[PDB]
């Protein structure tokens, strides 16, 4: 009777208590993640935390490309985290082969929803303790980010965070918006884009960033490529000749 | 504690163990005692064999695997017999596939990947059963130590089961002289007999109650019981 | 092949079944009897390939005796004919279809008629007053054509069979070693022992 | 050899005003021997006829195969089916068996109980429709009904005139076939009632 | 068909005339080819349209996977997934492929893939019906690291006396440039290469 | 691996209750009011869109779906379930009708597959009912229109008016009120738009609302001509601005 | 069969026969070999008439259900992909060869499948027995950047082509318009060039003509 | 309530799987093991504790080849180790098969990883009781991994598990501070000896042997080896000297 | 794994008994009543709708009579959407008995296959059984007009009156009080009503709330008609019986 909170079926109160765990997993990492569109363009912007000196800082991150046009970033445990990468890309080049087209961000998003809506109602599977955040510039909706939680929910937003101080960084952008007016950042550029979401990762959370504390990915027309340190650290300096 | 995690083996204690496998390696120790051992030219196995009544006969600890292997064992002769007969099949097979003899070190491995495959998933049980393992192949002779945890270990000599410690002492202890007891087998099986009488308690070896086993440079593997092993007592 | 007739008169079911069973070159038997009870009104001959005639034959005789111990009650024999045509129909498309033919001689105790269907291998069900399978159609068909009515008495259909009977032993190739005639009627099955000169 | 050949048989269908003809002959053979002179190849489900010619089996087969999922369509949709969907229920059912297809050549014929309006159909034996405003022919001699059709037929025949054109166009077709004939039977289908009549013709 | 694939100094160029038959019909007179399965690794196809289109479409399906997965694939690579279909499935394909791509290491390689499924590397290569008729020309008439400008005329000439000799073969002459430098598409007709 | 889960997670209890359901039902009384009436010449199915952060676009999320040109579906409890079950309905209408008879099934079958789908959820192994219930409407030549609600049980009725979710009850006693056999489909759709904001607590536009209808043949929105046969679809979701229009008439 | 597909400067129409033959017999004199696989997305098919129809819906019935989850318009290619694959696992069994033609969010196309899977692109295309008859013409007529009315007449001509020249060609021309903005415009019968002339005489019978052995009525109420 | 600890892939309502958290407490009771990246290769190396005398000296070999580039070393339940390399070489040889190049070593550490992960999914199965430390020479220069047993892997300069693993660690931090330019595959072997040397005083109770293996472009061609006689005996001398 | 949470739905209590099919037992007494009763012209059924409003629509509703064959037809008592899942396969099982023998399905064949099912779910499969409870009332040329009754348990038997659902005790001593052998289909319909009546829980018995059903022989035709009466039809008929 007690067994209601180790499987996924419903307790008296109608929740799922193994779901309810996952999105518990999913702050593990504590890393916070935001995503902004900007005029013609998508960037996705999270926390890098490489403490031990033994590792490669190289081989560590959250930011997948799933396809030439789909960047994911995922907030949760690295080993959840790439089972979803590779399941979403291996989705990604079927849906190519299949349709003759590439996989839009929204589809993908909604495909990846149900697979986790799956573990869900499924006994034999768990969730996976992963919030994923897709990106793109779909070539028929422009700038996308749609997010996917363990219980199977997704929608699209106009810009969004994830993670231990979403909160903070939620708001912030919500202040943003309710000022400017616009679901977008109107800027020409990528750079400048990249700038505005680092600017205000500060701004919410109250803390300056390194070269190395962030990790950064960036969707155009027909592609999706992630940031260097250098292409970082050039565009720190720039929000410094700002302040 | 323990018995909210012995109840398969798909589940670990707090600590890292898995009791079903524990419980599996006690059936060993409850088992009559059998002692291995080896020199550069030859491998044997000593065992005792344990009766009923006075009234049955002394079950059989040594099998025979292909002309240059075999082994003893100690715990459930059921799973013994399962797992020699799996060891004769991956000597056939590589004989009839290879035209080459398996190496005692490969049936080691073998042994050791199909004792795990029943200690990670559902359902299966762990082998409740111990194996000495000797044999003669290209790189000379050797002896290996099989538990039902799938480890597998190559030794100069050894001995599992009930009071099994007292042979392994006096084989730690001899060690220097056994190992080069080359050429002259009728002084290895003494010194086997040396070691397992240093486990006897109960009783003392007697001819239908002593096996014996050995394998070497031109010696295929052959077993001796009753009258065979009368010279030895 | 071998003869199978079957002729319904007024109130009974009149069927006749060479007797040969030749292979190659030699008769082996001449007393063979081609049938196989259904239940106590119901009556089935058959011909066709040497070992699919009587697999078929007993596979279904066991189906009918299986429905009427568990209903306790006979099928009518509408109803066994179409079960039999039901059988034959997954054959034909099956890996090895049956190859045989049969003729189901019932009597219908709630209808109070005697009934006759002609059911080929591909599944091809037509009920008639007369029926045959093989060559034997090609004489027999038009002779009761001419002398046959519907009215007629069991005796008139052996008289009836009787000259069927003759034109085959006159004008067919093989020695088909006579006929075993049996009658269904209201009174269940029986053989007509006396007709090698009846 | 070719199974829609063994048995012989033909059916035709014709539509008139406010009303349509379906018939057929009665003959079953086996090459050349003629069976039974009984078989009718026509049926119908509700208020909907289908006729097949081919391979008798496949008939018997088609037969209950459409009563079976016309029931249970009645049972689960509370009324019965109409001709367009029979049509297709025919057509898809016959292409499920694209690969071993059953020799037939279906037929179907009725008045849509809602608009009123006639409806003939024919399938080749995988299931292509082809849905006439005039006339259907089937058989071992849809050659033969063919010619008769293209011929005597004409528009709004009223039923009595249309029993007469279907039957003429069916016995002269039967007569130039060694397969068909053997009696005939003619169906006069209007909103309100439907006549049956069993046609006199050569027995040869 | 009549296909080719030679490697020279900076890279190498893939060619085919565009002619699809159904009997002596000319059911395409403007096929293209010459297709492309990653971004620098491209194939040429002879042999059924069907097989090698169905082949090809699989193989850019793995290596957009593989490329999701471990990023840029070899040449190598491309040829050796090509070879896996063609030989495993022998019995009922007729494709006879050319695989040509650019790699910064490598520069540019060739693997042709007859019709058993076997892969040889070579340095240029032809193939499809028109081949036959161009075994000698091309043997005496080509040279290794050649320029961008002798390479598209040794493939311009010796694909238009493939198509003059072979009924298969026909149309316009395509070739696609793989270098350092990116992608080129090059198309001559009739009026230039009939002439040469 | 392998689903080992081959037993039914939903039992009868002594009592005779089988819990699971009962809580699947309880997880749909959480769920936003959705509702739906029926009017002589079409039916009406509506709920609110509870965007869940204001950086959310509920334009991309749909609570009201068309499954066949002439059937739509509206919900009240999981939405995550409801999304793949919209997914499944239309896929079955297809597989198990269209392709037989080429013609989209009627309403009430329709939501019996639907129906079929859910009561599987509550007996075979190693699942969980669907935590939703369904409020689906339609039209089809020989059944006119119809409305009805699909539970977890897998059970339905056919409904003149009705509600489900949050402020059911509330909204229910509501709609008996105004209900009556001759409304025309505007003043159904008065009605719903009445009903809905009593259960909406803050904003109530045409971009918090979601709402469809089935009415007459759309032959505009068909992307086609030529077919005379071919009217359109019955089944149209009206666009914020034709909300808000409506609602200064409230 | 004679079908044909032609590009115009803003959009792709596609035409085809109405004959239907099996051997030497019209089975149809007015069969539709134009089928929708979308509203904007149609088909033109030739060979076996039951596989074109089939393996046209089956693709159409994916295409609507695709579109319904991914919430946008199908595209040609999509149809194209789906076919050819189909048409590829059945090596050619399904005897269909078709020409699939429309407009979608990244313009117009124009395609042809053939039975056993390969696929072509072009700015004119025909397929079946009249496949040369058509052509011919269209080798003859067809220039870059015609107008909507010009694809139509050239189109139509080519079908006509077949009808005059092609035995198992003839009656009807069916045409289907799709023009990258409006919706998709099916003309069914566009061109009637066959009507058969008055007959010579009327052949209904006087009442009576023919003999009845006997007469009932049939039950049909349940 | 509680309970969360006896099914394996259960969330407990801090959002953790303890049964893989168990797993973890089977690795840390094991022998320890190490990886040091040199500037062309890798440098494995482990600690074998001698039971007893009785031990065939040099016979048990610890670490694992996959392909004949790639090493594998663990520390934990050995049966489990074993059966995660069978794995990865029947992976090794699919990836081979298809795209003939043998395995990159970053493709080769995710095929582990989706496995070993696989191994938390489900109740029907446990958990891997070993930490993986594996690597080698590809295309693109020399890769050291290291794989828990919840599937967690990433890119490592050193790494190291076990009994042991604090001392190496500190070890292993020293060597790269003081060495910003790299280690050659020389030293590495070396610095291995004296690590494992070290780190054995956290079970200085039982007597060793050591066990080294190395991947060199330079030293063995790109190719997996082990390091056998003189240089090995020249490692143990040079621990054995820091050692006092 | 998995048999922690398996609830075994198919085992024996120390008594004998069979959980599962007890407690389904237990749901179905409180389902709405449903009465069937056979008179010597005619079988009448009878059901209590439960659970109604003001808004749900009567005319398009039904929820206990589902017409299975053209002579047979069923009274639910239990879960729906159970019910229904067992009267499809009813309906396929009907007309695959006269595809076969081309002769309508004997009514306790069409029974005994039905109760079969249930029987199953009861002795293998870890599955539950379904909620629910069948009056059949149909008709045959061996039997006539005849009446059973299945359970969940997958046993079956024939009456000449009788009740399943909610307040069977008090609703049988009331049949059992008034039939009649000699009753005529008329007088079975009046009974009927009259129990409902006694046994309702609700305040009044009115025609929303009620469903009902007739096989009989139309004297004018001399074949067997099913009629499930419409919601005017219970109404006239109810003011008659004198309930108004």
């Amino acid at each position: 009777a007690g067994y209601d909170r180790h499987i996924t079926i419903f307790s008296p109160e109608g929740r799922l208590y193994q779901v309810e765990y996952a999105f518990k997993a999913t702050n593990q990492t504590n890393i916070n993640s935001l995503a902004v569109r900007g005029k013609d363009c998508t960037v996705v912007i999270s926390q890098k935390k490489v403490p031990d000196k033994l590792l490669d800082p190289t081989t560590v991150s959250y930011i997948f490309c799933i396809s030439r046009t789909i960047g994911m970033v995922v907030n949760g445990p690295i080993p959840d985290a790439r089972n979803a990468a590779l399941r979403a890309k291996a989705e990604a080049a079927e849906f190519r082969y299949k349709y003759g087209y590439d996989m839009p961000c929204d589809v993908l998003a909604k495909r990846m929803a149900n697979l986790s809506q799956i573990y869900t109602q499924r006994a034999y599977m768990r969730p996976l303790g992963v919030i994923l955040t897709f990106v793109s510039v779909d070539e028929e909706l422009g700038p996308s980010i749609y997010k996917t939680d363990p219980a199977g929910y997704y929608v699209g937003y106009k810009a969004t965070a994830t993670g231990p101080k979403q909160q903070e960084i939620t708001t912030n952008l919500e202040n943003h918006f309710k000022k400017s007016k616009i679901d977008h950042i109107n800027e020409e550029s990528w750079e400048k884009v990249v700038e505005f979401a680092i600017t205000h990762m500060i701004d919410a959370l109250g803390t300056e960033f390194s070269k190395n504390d962030l990790e950064v990915g960036v969707a155009t027309k027909d592609k999706f490529f992630t940031l260097s340190a250098e292409n970082i650290e050039e565009r720190l300096v720039a929000i410094a000749e700002q302040d | 504690f323990r018995n909210n995690y012995d109840g398969d083996t798909v589940t670990f204690s707090p600590t890292g163990r898995l009791f079903q496998v524990e419980y599996a390696l006690e059936a060993i120790k409850q088992g009559s005692v059998t002692v291995g051992l080896r020199s550069n030219t030859h491998a044997v196995l000593v065992a005792l064999k344990r009766n009923a009544d006075e009234l049955s006969s002394y079950q059989k600890k040594i099998i025979k695997c292909d002309e240059h292997m075999g082994l003893s064992l100690a715990g459930l002769a059921p799973d013994a017999r399962v797992l020699s007969n799996y060891l004769r099949q991956q000597c056939n097979y590589s004989s009839l596939v290879f035209n080459r003899k398996l190496a005692v070190e490969r049936a080691g491995h073998l042994l050791c990947d199909k004792a795990q495959k029943n200690t990670q998933s559902y359902g299966g049980r762990p082998y409740g059963v111990g194996l000495l393992i000797i044999g003669y192949d290209k790189s000379g002779a050797h002896l290996l130590e099989f538990q039902p945890s799938g480890n597998v270990t190559e030794l100069y000599g050894t001995a599992i089961g009930a009071r099994s410690q007292g042979a392994k002492t006096y084989l730690e202890r001899t060690l220097d002289t056994f190992i080069k007891i080359d050429g002259n087998p009728d002084e290895l099986i003494k010194a086997g007999v040396e070691a397992i009488s240093q486990s006897l308690r109960d009783e003392s070896l007697t001819v239908d109650n002593l096996s014996i086993a050995i394998v070497g440079k031109d010696t295929p593997f052959t077993i001796y019981d009753g009258e065979a092993v009368a010279k030895y007592i | 092949m071998d003869i199978i007739l079957g002729i319904r008169v007024q109130d009974s079911v009149i069927l006749a079944s060479s007797k040969a069973v030749t292979r190659g070159i030699s008769v082996l038997k001449d007393s063979d009897d081609k049938t196989r009870q259904l239940s106590p009104h119901t009556l089935m001959s058959f011909a066709g390939e040497a070992g699919d005639t009587v697999q078929f034959a007993e596979y279904i005789q066991a189906n009918i005796q299986l429905y009427s111990i568990r209903e306790d009650y006979e099928l009518s024999p509408q109803a066994v004919s179409s079960f039999v045509r039901q059988e034959l129909a997954k054959s034909i498309r099956s890996r090895r279809p049956y190859q045989v033919n049969v003729l189901i001689g019932g009597y219908d105790k709630k209808k109070n008629k005697p009934e006759l269907y002609q059911i080929d291998y591909l599944g091809t069900k037509v009920e008639l007053p007369y029926g045959a399978h093989g060559y034997s159609g090609f004489y027999t068909f038009s002779l009761l054509d001419h002398h046959y009515r519907p009215d007629m008495t069991t005796e008139e259909g052996l008289d009836l069979l009787k000259l069927c009977v003759q034109e085959l032993e006159k004008r067919m190739p093989m020695d088909f070693k006579g006929v075993i005639v049996k009658i269904v009627d209201k009174d269940g099955i029986r053989q007509v022992d006396d007709f090698q000169a009846q | 050899s070719d199974p829609s050949s063994i048995n012989g048989g033909i059916v035709v269908a014709m539509t008139g005003k406010d009303c349509v003809a379906i018939a057929c002959d009665l003959r079953l053979g086996s090459q050349s021997l003629g069976v039974s002179n009984k078989f009718e190849k026509i049926f119908h489900y509700g208020h909907v006829f289908l006729g097949i010619t081919g391979l008798a089996t496949d008939v018997t087969t088609l037969n209950e195969m459409f009563r079976y999922k016309t029931n249970l369509y009645k049972l689960k949709e509370e009324r019965a089916i109409e001709p367009e969907t029979f049509t297709q229920l025919v057509s898809s059912s016959l292409y499920e068996r694209r690969f071993g297809p059953y020799f037939v050549g279906p037929v179907v014929a009725g008045i849509n109980s809602k608009s009123g309006k006639p409806f003939i159909a024919g399938f080749d034996l995988i299931g292509c429709i082809d849905e006439a405003k005039d006339f259907i022919v089937s058989g071992t001699a849809s050659d033969q009904l063919f010619g008769m059709c293209e011929s005597l037929y004409e528009p709004n025949l009223e039923p009595e005139d249309l029993f007469e054109t279907i039957s003429q166009a069916l016995l002269n077709a039967a007569d130039r076939d060694a397969l068909s004939g053997w009696g005939a039977v003619v169906y006069i289908i209007k909103k309100d009632e439907v006549v049956k009549r069993y046609l006199k013709m050569r027995q040869d | 068909t009549s296909i080719m694939a030679v490697t020279f100094k900076d890279g190498v160029i893939l060619g085919a005339d565009s002619r699809t038959t159904t009997g002596a019909y000319i059911a395409n007179r403007v096929t293209d080819k010459l297709t492309r399965v990653h971004d620098k690794i491209w194939c040429c196809r002879s042999g059924s349209a069907a097989d090698t289109q169905a082949i090809a479409d699989i193989v850019q399906y793995h290596l957009e996977l593989y490329t999701s997965q471990y990023g840029t694939p070899s040449t190598e690579t491309a040829a050796s997934v090509f070879k896996e279909l063609c030989y495993e499935n022998k019995d009922n394909l007729t494709a006879g492929i050319i695989v040509a791509g650019y790699d910064d290491k490598n520069k540019g390689e060739v693997y042709t893939i007859p019709l058993g499924g076997s892969v040889h590397k070579l340095p240029y290569a032809i193939a499809g019906s028109g081949s036959t008729f161009i075994y000698g020309y091309c043997d005496k008439n080509f040279r290794e690291n050649m320029s961008k400008e002798e390479t598209v005329d040794f493939i311009k000439h010796s694909l238009s006396q493939a198509i003059k000799w072979d009924g298969s073969s026909g149309g316009v002459i395509r070739m696609v440039v793989l270098t350092a430098a990116g992608v080129e598409r090059l198309i001559f007709y009739p009026d230039e290469y009939e002439q040469l | 691996m392998t689903d080992r889960y081959s037993f039914s997670l939903t039992t009868f209890s002594p009592s005779g209750k089988l819990g699971q359901i009962d809580y699947a039902l309880t997880a749909v009384k959480q769920g936003v009011t959705s509702l739906g009436i029926k009017a002589t010449n079409g039916v009406v199915i509506a709920t609110e869109k509870k965007s869940s952060s204001p950086l959310a676009m509920s334009e991309t999320l749909s609570k009201v779906s068309l499954l066949t040109p002439d059937i739509g579906a509206v919900y009240s409890g999981m939405g995550p379930d409801y999304r793949v079950l919209v997914d499944k309905s239309r896929k079955v209408a297809h597989t198990s009708y269209k392709r037989i008879y080429g013609e989209y099934p009627p309403t009430k079958l329709l939501v019996s597959e639907v129906a079929k789908i859910m009561q599987e959820a509550t007996q075979s192994g190693g699942v969980r009912p669907f935590g939703v219930s369904l409020l689906i409407a339609g039209h089809d030549e020989f059944n006119g229109f119809s409305l009805y609600q699909v539970d977890p049980s897998g059970s339905y009725f056919p409904w003149k008016a009705t509600a489900i979710g949050k402020g059911s009850v509330a909204a229910k006693t509501f709609l008996e009120k105004r209900w009556n056999d001759e409304l025309e489909l505007e003043d159904a759709i008065h009605i719903a738009l009445l009903t809905l904001k009593e259960s909406v607590e803050g904003e109530f536009n045409g971009d918090t609302i979601e709402l469809a209808i089935i009415g007459d043949e759309n032959p505009d929105l068909l992307g086609y001509t030529g077919i005379p046969t071919d009217k359109g679809p019955r089944f149209r979701k009206l666009t914020s601005q034709e909300i808000n229009d409506r609602l200064e008439a409230l | 069969t004679t079908i044909v597909g032609v590009k115009f400067n803003n959009g792709v129409v596609i035409a085809a026969d109405t004959r239907s033959t099996q051997g030497p017999i019209v089975a149809d004199k007015n069969c539709a070999k134009l089928h929708r696989i979308s509203p904007k997305i149609w088909c033109a098919g030739a060979g076996t008439a039951a596989d074109t129809e089939a393996v046209t819906q089956l693709i159409g019935s994916n295409i609507e259900l695709h579109s319904l989850y991914t919430s946008r318009e199908p595209r040609v290619v999509s149809a194209l992909q789906m076919l050819k694959q189909h048409l590829f696992k059945y090596q050619g069994h399904i005897g269909a060869y078709l020409i699939v033609a429309g407009v979608d969010p990244t313009g117009s196309h124009l395609f042809s499948i053939h039975a056993h899977g390969s696929t072509d692109v072009g700015y004119y295309l025909s397929l079946g027995s009249g496949s040369l008859a058509a052509m011919a013409v269209l080798e003859s007529h067809w220039k870059q950047d015609l107008t909507k009315e010009e694809a139509i007449k050239l189109a139509s001509d080519a079908i006509q082509a077949g009808i005059w020249n092609d035995l198992g060609s003839g009656s009807n021309v069916d045409v289907c318009v799709m023009e990258i903005g409006k919706d998709a415009e099916y003309l069914r019968n566009y061109l009637t060039p066959n009507v058969r002339e008055e007959k010579q005489k009327s052949y209904k019978f006087p009442r009576g003509t023919t003999a009845v052995l006997k007469e009932s009525i049939v039950n049909i109420c349940d | 309530g509680t309970g969360y600890d006896l099914s394996n892939s259960v969330f407990s309502p801090d959002g953790r799987n303890f049964q893989v958290e168990y797993a973890v407490k089977a690795v840390e009771n094991g022998t320890t093991s190490i990886g040091i990246k040199c500037n062309d290769g890798v440098v494995f190396a482990v600690e074998k504790l001698i039971t007893s005398k009785l031990l065939v000296p040099q016979k048990n070999v610890k670490i694992q080849v996959v392909d004949r580039h790639i090493g594998c070393v663990y520390s934990g339940l050995i049966p489990d180790g074993r059966h995660l390399v069978n794995r990865g070489r029947e992976e090794a040889a699919s990836f081979k098969k298809l795209y003939k190049t043998p395995i990159p070593i970053p493709a080769f550490a995710d095929r582990l990883g989706q496995y070993v992960q696989a191994h938390t999914l489900y109740n029907s199965v446990r958990p891997f009781g070993v930490s993986t430390i594996f690597g080698g020479v590809d295309k693109n220069g020399a890769h050291l991994y290291m794989l828990e047993p919840s599937g967690s892997y990433w890119g490592y300069k050193g790494a190291a598990t076990g009994k042991g693993r604090q001392s190496a660690k500190a070890e292993l931090e020293k060597l790269v501070d003081h060495h910003p330019e790299g280690l050659s595959a020389r030293e590495a072997v070396k610095q291995a000896a004296k690590i494992i040397y070290l780190a054995h005083e956290d079970n200085k109770e039982k007597d060793f042997e050591l066990e080294i293996s190395w991947c060199s472009l330079s030293e063995t061609n790109g190719l997996h080896k082990f390091v056998k006689g003189d240089l090995l005996q020249e490692a143990i001398d040079f621990a054995q000297k820091e050692i006092n | 794994g998995s048999r922690r949470y398996d609830s075994r739905t198919t085992i024996f209590s120390p008594e004998g008994r069979l959980y599962q099919v007890e407690y389904a037992l237990e749901s179905i007494s409180h389902a709405g009543t449903a009465i069937g009763i056979m008179a010597s012209d005619g079988i009448v059924l009878a059901a209590e709708r439960k659970v109604t409003s003001t808004l749900l629509e009567q005319d398009t509703s039904t929820e206990k009579l589902y017409k299975l064959n053209d002579k047979i037809a069923v009274a639910v008592a239990g879960l729906t959407a159970d019910a229904e899942i067992l009267i499809n396969t009813a309906r396929i099982h009907a007309q695959n008995y006269l595809k076969t023998y081309n002769e309508d399905i004997p009514v306790e064949i069409l029974v005994r296959r039905l109760s079969d099912i249930k029987q199953g779910y009861t002795q293998h499969g870890g599955l539950r059984p379904f909620g629910v409870s069948f009056i059949y009332a149909g008709y045959d040329d061996r039997y006539g007009y005849q009446l059973y009754t299945s359970n969940p348990s997958g046993n079956y038997t024939g009456w000449k009156a009788i009740s399943v659902g909610a307040n069977t005790s008090a609703a049988q001593t009331l049949l059992q009080m008034d039939y009649k052998d000699d009753m005529k289909v008329d007088d079975a319909i009046e009974l009927a009503l009259k129990t409902l009546s006694k046994t309702t829980d609700s305040s009044a018995l009115t025609y929303d709330r009620l469903e009902f059903a007739t096989i009989r022989k139309g004297a004018n035709d001399g074949e067997v008609y099913q009629k499930i009466f419409k919601p005017q039809e219970i109404k006239d008929i109810l003011v008659k019986t004198g309930i108004t």
